[PDB]
Order: C-alpha cells, then structure tokens, then sequence
RNA sequence: CUCGAUGUCGGCUCGUCGCAUCCUGGGGCUGAAGAAGGUCCCAAGGGUUGGGCUGUUCGCCCAUUAAAGCGGCACGCGAGCUGGGUUCAGAACGUCGUGAGACAGUUCGGUCUCUAUCCGCCACGGGCGCAGGAGGCUUGAGGGGGGCUCUUCCUAGUACGAGAGGACCGGAAGGGACGCACCUCUGGUUUCCCAGCUGUCCCUCCAGGGGCAUAAGCUGGGUAGCCAUGUGCGGAAGGGAUAACCGCUGAAAGCAUCUAAGCGGGAAGCCCGCCCCAAGAUGAGGCCUCCCACGGCGUCAAGCCGGUAAGGACCCGGGAAGACCACCCGGUGGAUGGGCCGGGGGUGUAAGCGCCGCGAGGCGUUGAGCCGACCGGUCCCAAUCGUCCGAGGUCUUGACC
C-alpha cells in the first residue's frame, strides 16, 4: 500500500494497521502520519505518498 | 538544565582563554568532555563547526581564536585535548576538593 | 508542635555511647614525588609543582 | 558443581510459527571444581590448581556426568539442556534499592481530594491499641534490586555453538544482560 | 478495557445506538471487556424505539476497541472506535445486520453469526 | 485505674488473629437414583468482586460470582489522613417558655499541631567472636514466601432414565483475580536529543545563532534505563503421618463388635517436597587453595618489634552497588572512566551555492544535518608514584606412622 497513504512508515517486518468504521480503513505507520491524518482531510497531505 | 549549560558555557569560555582553570572535582570532570567535545569541532573547522562552537560560546575573538589558534596545536590526536587534574587543597568553610584542568599540552 | 520528644533523661552513659561510634582518621597522605616531604597522596603542592610537569609555583 | 550456569545474554523474540520471545545466555564449560560427596568423612571441595591465569588474582547424575567433564581436565560444555526443555535459572534481583511502600509492596495510596494534597506515598498503618506494639508482619521499605531471584517452569527452546549459547522461552532472567544466570529443570510439572 | 460506564456504539441494527458498560462478563474479579469478551451494560440511547429502546437492560460482546489487540501473530490491530453487539443469552446477535468490520477473534470465541454478516473482518 | 486529661461516629489504608465454615475439600444422613438441593460430623488453606442512595455501619436496589461468611483486637487503628457526623459561639425554622434560653427534631457554615528518646518494626554499615594467618565453596537445624478458581471438551449424552436430564471414575483446553521476575513485541515516559513557533533584547544589516519568556517559554516527535495497559512464569505432581469418615482380623459378652492390643482405607488440610534467607544455631560447622617458625627482653614472658602481597587495605577510576556504609569490576605489563572512532537509535534533508516566481516561498544539492546513556575497536585524557596493617601456629587425653 503506502501506510494507507502515509508514505513514511514505521515498526519492523510487522508494523500495524489502525482502522475506522464502515468497512473503511487505515493501515498504518508513524506518529507523524497518525494524529494528523486521524483528525482531517488526506488530500492536502504532503510530506508523504500523497503530495509526493 | 539552563544552569548545567550556562556553566559549561562560561567555564568553556574562560578556559579556552587560559587553557586550564580551577573548579572542583566534577565541575572540571565535565567542563572537560564538553569543552573537550567543542575542541574536536574547532578541529572540524568550518562554516558549520564554527557556527556551532560559537552557537554556545558566543564570541568571535575566541571562537575564532581557538578554531584557528589552538585547534591546530591539536590537529592530529584523538579527543582528550584536556587533562583534568585534581588538586591538593579545598575551598574553606566548604572543604571542597576543587581541582584544575587544562588542554593537555 | 512537639508531637514526639525524648521521654526519660537520655543517659550520659549511653548518650556518649551514641556519640561513640564516631571518630576521625588522619589524612592518608604519603611523601613527596621529589618535593621531599608529606603531601596529599596524589598531588603537587607548596612543596611541589611537579608530579611530572611543573604545573604550579612556589 | 551440581547444576550448570552462566550469565544473561539479553532478550528479543522473533519467528517460530506464531512467534515467541526469549533470551540469550552465555556459557561454555566453566571448568569443574571437585564434586559433592560426604564419603569416609566430611568431603566437599578440593582444589588441585589448574584454573585460569588470573584467578590467583584472588587465589547423582547432575554432579555425576560431571566427573565426566571435571576430570577431563576441568571445563564441561553446557547444552545437555537440549531442544525443548525446562531448567530453572536464579538471577540476581536488580540494584533497584530502597523504595517507598509503593512499588516495593503493592498498596493503594493517597486517594482523591487528598490523593495529591502535596500528600502521597506512605503506608496506612501499623498495629491497633490493645493488641501489642508491633508485628514482624507488615513488610517495610524492604530494599530490593539485590535479591537472589529466580523462578520455575523455565523452558529452553534451542541452542547452538559459536560460542556455547542458549535460547530461552520467556526471558525474565531477573538480573540484567551481562548478569549472573544459573539454570537447572527442577521438580518440573510440565515434565 | 471498557467497564464501569465507558460507552460504545452499535454496528448491528438490534435497534440500538450506544451502550454503557456495567460488568465484564466471566467471573468475579475480572476487570475487562475486550472484543470477543461479553459485557453487562445497557442503552445510553437507542433509535426511535426500533425494538430495543433507550435504557434497556442488556448483554453485548467485544468487536471494536482502540485499546489495540496483540495478535498471537506478534501483530497488532486496533480501531478508530469502541463498540459491539447485543446478544440473546445464547451468544446470539439481534441486529440482523452488521456495520464496521471486526477481528478473527469472535470466531475464536464463538459468534460466526456476525463473523460473516460483518462487511469485513480484520 | 484515667478530669496535672486514654482525642469519641462512618471512611481510608495496613491488617491480624477465631470458628459456631459463606466459597472451597473430606465425610455419614435423606422422604438421595441422575442432576441439583436439604441434615449434621472434620477441616481454616486460600479466597469471599463494581455500583447505587444514604455522614453513616445497617440496610434496600442494580450486574456479577463458587462464594459473594459471623466476629475479635479500646465494636484494631488521629502522634497515619478522613474529618461528613453527632459534639463550640453563629444563625435558621419548628418548639416550649411572660420570658431568658432552650431540644437523641431538623437546616448552612464552623482553626485536627513539621524535629521519635526507649521498647518495637525494615533495612545497611561498625565491633568483638568463632584461639595459626590466609581467598574461594558449601551444609542447612531453624525460619519466611507461596497454596484459590470459573468455564469449555471425550469419556457420555453411555450409568439413572417413562421423560425434560444429568454422574461418580478417568482425561484435555482456556480464562479470572494474584504474586516473582522482565523489555524483546505493546503502550507511558524521554528537562534538551532532534525538529517547527509566535514576542523580545544582544548579536554586526541580511542572513546564521542567543537568553528570557519557570525551573525548558510553546507545540511534534523521540532511543537507552525505569515502568504498565504489555512479556515468562508461577500456585503441581508425588512421599509419609491423620480428621471425620470406612474396613479386615477377633477377645472379654461359648453367639456379634474398626477394637485396647494387630493391620489397612481416607482429606484444598499437618510433615516432607517447590522458592527465600540462614550458624552472632557464643554447639561459632564442611571442605580446597595458598602462607612457615622473625626479633630481643625473668617465664605457664598465649607480653612488647620486622616481616611472609598468602594476603588485604587504604587513595584513584569506575558500576541498575548503591542515602552514608558496606558490595562488584578495573588501576597505564591498563580498556576503568572520558575522548575519538565505527555501529546501531533518534530527529526529517542543515549551514551554503544553485537554479523557477515581483514577494511569500519551492525545487536541488541532501533521506541532509544534528545527534544524551545502546554495541564494540583505538593507550588522545585521566587511574603515576606511594603507605598501613597483617601469621604463627593454647592446655589435656589417646588412635595410628
């Protein structure tokens, strides 16, 4: 994928994946993805695998 | 905290000026490494390096003085550019086993 | 506000006994490097300057 | 020396099939010093110097098979401990020190409305009025960190030599890496 | 995780909305309701009287907790939310339908029923 | 006994007994088939949950549970909180009183004090001891820790059973509270490590910084150690002596009787076992590995001196070792600190120049720069040189060379 989108990344040959309601999702990564993303609009996201 | 630094600061400062001062055991034991460390930077020697060293010390004269001045007299070794020497006596009322330290020379 | 205070004249005896475990112990000092005399085990002095380097006065 | 033992390697888990965390342990054969027997009279420990080079800087199976390696010349490679086994190890607490009746000993402290009142840590009480002065009961700030700790059901998983070393099933060696580890599988229950 | 009066929504339709957590179901002591687990709470509020109704004595289970669940697969999983499903004494749901995904779990502790109803089980 | 004064309700915490035992095992009983109850004898190990409303305990109610025990110790605990409350003056009502005041009727609010001496408890050092002087290793008498449990499955839906049900017996698995330990995985830390920021003073103008804005001014984040929300693990077998309780062999009662004598059965319980000390248990224990008879003095001079690095120490340098202390490793024939150096980790690509846009900025060089303890090299630095103290080998009896 791309930490869902968070093109950064973090935590070994395992990692981990957060998640939201509605069969929707959020595979995941670092404390730079999280919080931010968990609170607005992905599009606008830069740094990473979006505003790449 | 802000004090740990401050120290290292003025001590690092004063010192380079003389190159061996009189503070107690510890005090010295540290002003070393640090100050020490700093040195190793005068050694690096450049835009950056300087922009640091100063960053703390704050002061052309020196800052430069060392980077150029001493730095060299050291360009060769491997840290240790300081020889922390304990002292014989002790500040009164107190009774603190002060001590002296210099730039190994 | 003296909640707790002794309760029975401490007994000289004991008292002192207490003050007993106390005691000094002369500076372990040694003798000059070449300074010739007795110095603070490990140091130059108003007799030295040496060690290996003349870092002092007199 | 009746047993087998060495020091703490460290911990980490990784792999398996579901995955599982253990701990590494260092120790070839720390030689063989005499051996336990109270024969003809009182016998226990001899010393026919054959040790290191420094050591004078300070100068019936378990024990049995020993005879095997302790007469060989001294040393004795560790590892019967094989594939899937339960020895037991006795670490050394951990210089944790003298602490408040808090962690030292489970207990609830200064509640709320007073769970702060520049108030806090400190036991509740000792003994009643009539009962009698005190008990040797309620612990106290009973220092820790030094205890001769250990445990049980210590299962070893695997081992290999490159350097004689052992992989463990759940670490909790007690003491810290580079620490003094001794193992055994005492009165095992999982047997 | 999830006891006293921590709240959690529905994903099924039982006719609920959210529910307060009384007891962690199992036996004495015990202090925790983690998906798969089964809770002894009630309605904090439920639709316009579907079939349940606000403040209704209840029984529900675990399927969504941001507490993070460590998968024997040294893996890790969690959710943006915390809620579960009602049940018929017979570990049997009511909501005819599901909502947000869930986790293998359930299966492991019985419930298929939802296991599949679920839009997606992670 | 106490008024030259023992601070009183409930709560909190920390608990400790006891058994008439609530849960828990073992039993005999039943109008007990099963299953589940009832009855009573034996056993306290362990254990006996969240809320609610009430100053309360008590108590009723809510959801659990095996269980949700009765009571001791001034209905334990104020020199340990609580301090709501009854129980200071206010002041209120109501209430009696000509009144004044008043009330186990009520209602608002109303100063619980830093320095433990002793005994006592938990802890760590100092002696002196254990009769050569010596470092290393073990025994444990005797103490202390810990023991609980639900549920799920086969046996089996077979015994029983008209049926709806549901076994001893025998065996898997999971989980609950709990405790020991531990960072790997997880999460909380991260007072400067790293990064973004607005206000300001110096900085030289720009840039590039600097304190202060607590003690970091603010925000994002962040090893290593500590630490849970998290990791392992534990409460078992089994051995012996019993409760109650069940039997055998058989008197006295030529017939019966667990019975005095003889022999066995039988418990979460005692003893043992499993961890945790531990001979200062003055009965100072064992054992191995070192050190040899030095001086001169009136004596059973077991008294004064060089010693033996056997050996230890002190001083230095260091430790998840740590208040001090004691305890551990090192002391330049060293890697012990720091230093440097690689390595990892961590911050998100720097200072500069460059190239796009009036500017703001961007894009590049550049996953840059900077890096606090984590893994490991290298004598740059700093553990130089030096002291002190330390044995000699007590008396009797005998067993062997």
């Amino acid at each position: 994928r791309e930490c869902d989108y968070c093109g950064t990344d973090i935590e070994p040959g395992t990692g981990t994946m957060f998640v939201h309601k509605d069969g929707a999702t959020t595979h995941f990564c670092s404390s730079k993805c999280e919080n931010n993303a968990d609170l607005r609009e992905a599009r606008n996201l830069e740094w990473t695998d979006t505003a790449r | 905290s802000s004090h740990r630094l401050a120290l290292y600061r003025n001590q690092a400062k004063s010192l380079l000026t003389h190159g061996r001062i009189t503070t107690t055991v510890p005090k010295a034991k540290e002003l070393r490494g640090f100050v020490d460390h700093l040195i190793h930077l005068a050694k690096r020697g450049d835009l950056h390096a300087r922009r640091l060293v100063l960053r703390d010390l704050q002061d052309v004269k020196l800052v430069r003085k060392l980077f150029d001045e001493i730095a060299p007299r050291y360009r060769d070794r491997q840290g240790g550019y300081t020889r922390v020497l304990k002292l014989a006596e002790r500040r009164r009322g107190d009774g603190a086993p002060l001590a002296l330290v210099e730039l190994v020379e | 506000a003296k909640h707790p205070v002794p309760k029975k004249k401490t007994s000289k005896s004991k008292r002192d006994m207490r003050r007993s475990h106390h005691a000094l112990t002369a500076p372990n000092l040694t003798e000059c490097p070449q300074c010739h005399g007795k110095k603070l085990s490990h140091h130059i002095c108003p007799n030295c300057g040496y060690y290996d380097g003349r870092q002092v006065l007199a | 020396v009746q047993g087998f033992a060495g020091y703490k390697a460290g911990m980490t888990p990784r792999e398996g099939m579901e995955t599982v965390p253990v701990t590494v342990i260092e120790t070839p054969p720390m030689r063989a010093v005499a051996l336990r027997a109270y024969e003809q009279r009182p016998l226990t420990e001899v010393w026919t110097d054959e040790f290191h080079s420094e050591l004078d800087r300070t100068l019936s199976d378990r024990l049995d098979h020993a005879l095997d390696i302790v007469e060989d010349g001294g040393e004795h490679a560790m590892n019967i401990f094989r594939a899937g086994e339960y020895a037991d190890v006795a670490g050394v607490t951990k210089g944790k020190g003298t602490q408040g009746p808090v962690k030292r000993w489970g207990v609830q402290k200064r509640k709320g409305k007073h769970a702060r009142q520049g108030w806090r840590r400190r036991i509740g009480n000792l003994g009643p009025w009539n009962p009698s002065r005190v008990r040797s009961t309620v612990p106290q700030q009973g220092q820790t960190g030094y205890h001769q700790r250990t445990e049980l059901n210590k299962r070893l998983i695997d081992i290999g030599e490159g350097g004689p070393y052992t992989l463990v099933k759940g670490s909790v060696p007690g003491p810290d890496k580079r620490l003094v580890p001794f193992f055994r599988a005492v009165r095992p229950n999982d047997q | 995780m999830i006891q006293q009066e921590s709240r959690l929504k529905v994903a099924d339709n039982s006719g609920a909305r959210e529910v307060l957590v009384i007891k962690v179901l199992g036996g004495s002591g015990r202090r925790y309701a983690n998906i798969g687990d089964v809770v002894v709470a009630t309605v904090k509020d439920a639709t316009p009287g579907g079939v349940v109704k606000k403040g209704q004595v209840v029984k529900a289970v675990v399927v969504r907790t941001k507490r993070g669940v460590r998968r024997p697969d040294g893996s890790y999983i969690r959710f943006d939310e915390n809620a579960c499903v009602i049940i018929r004494d017979d570990k049997s749901p009511r909501g005819t339908r599901i909502f947000g995904p869930v986790a293998r779990e359930l299966r492991d502790k019985d419930f298929m029923k939802i296991i599949s109803l679920a839009p997606e089980v992670i």
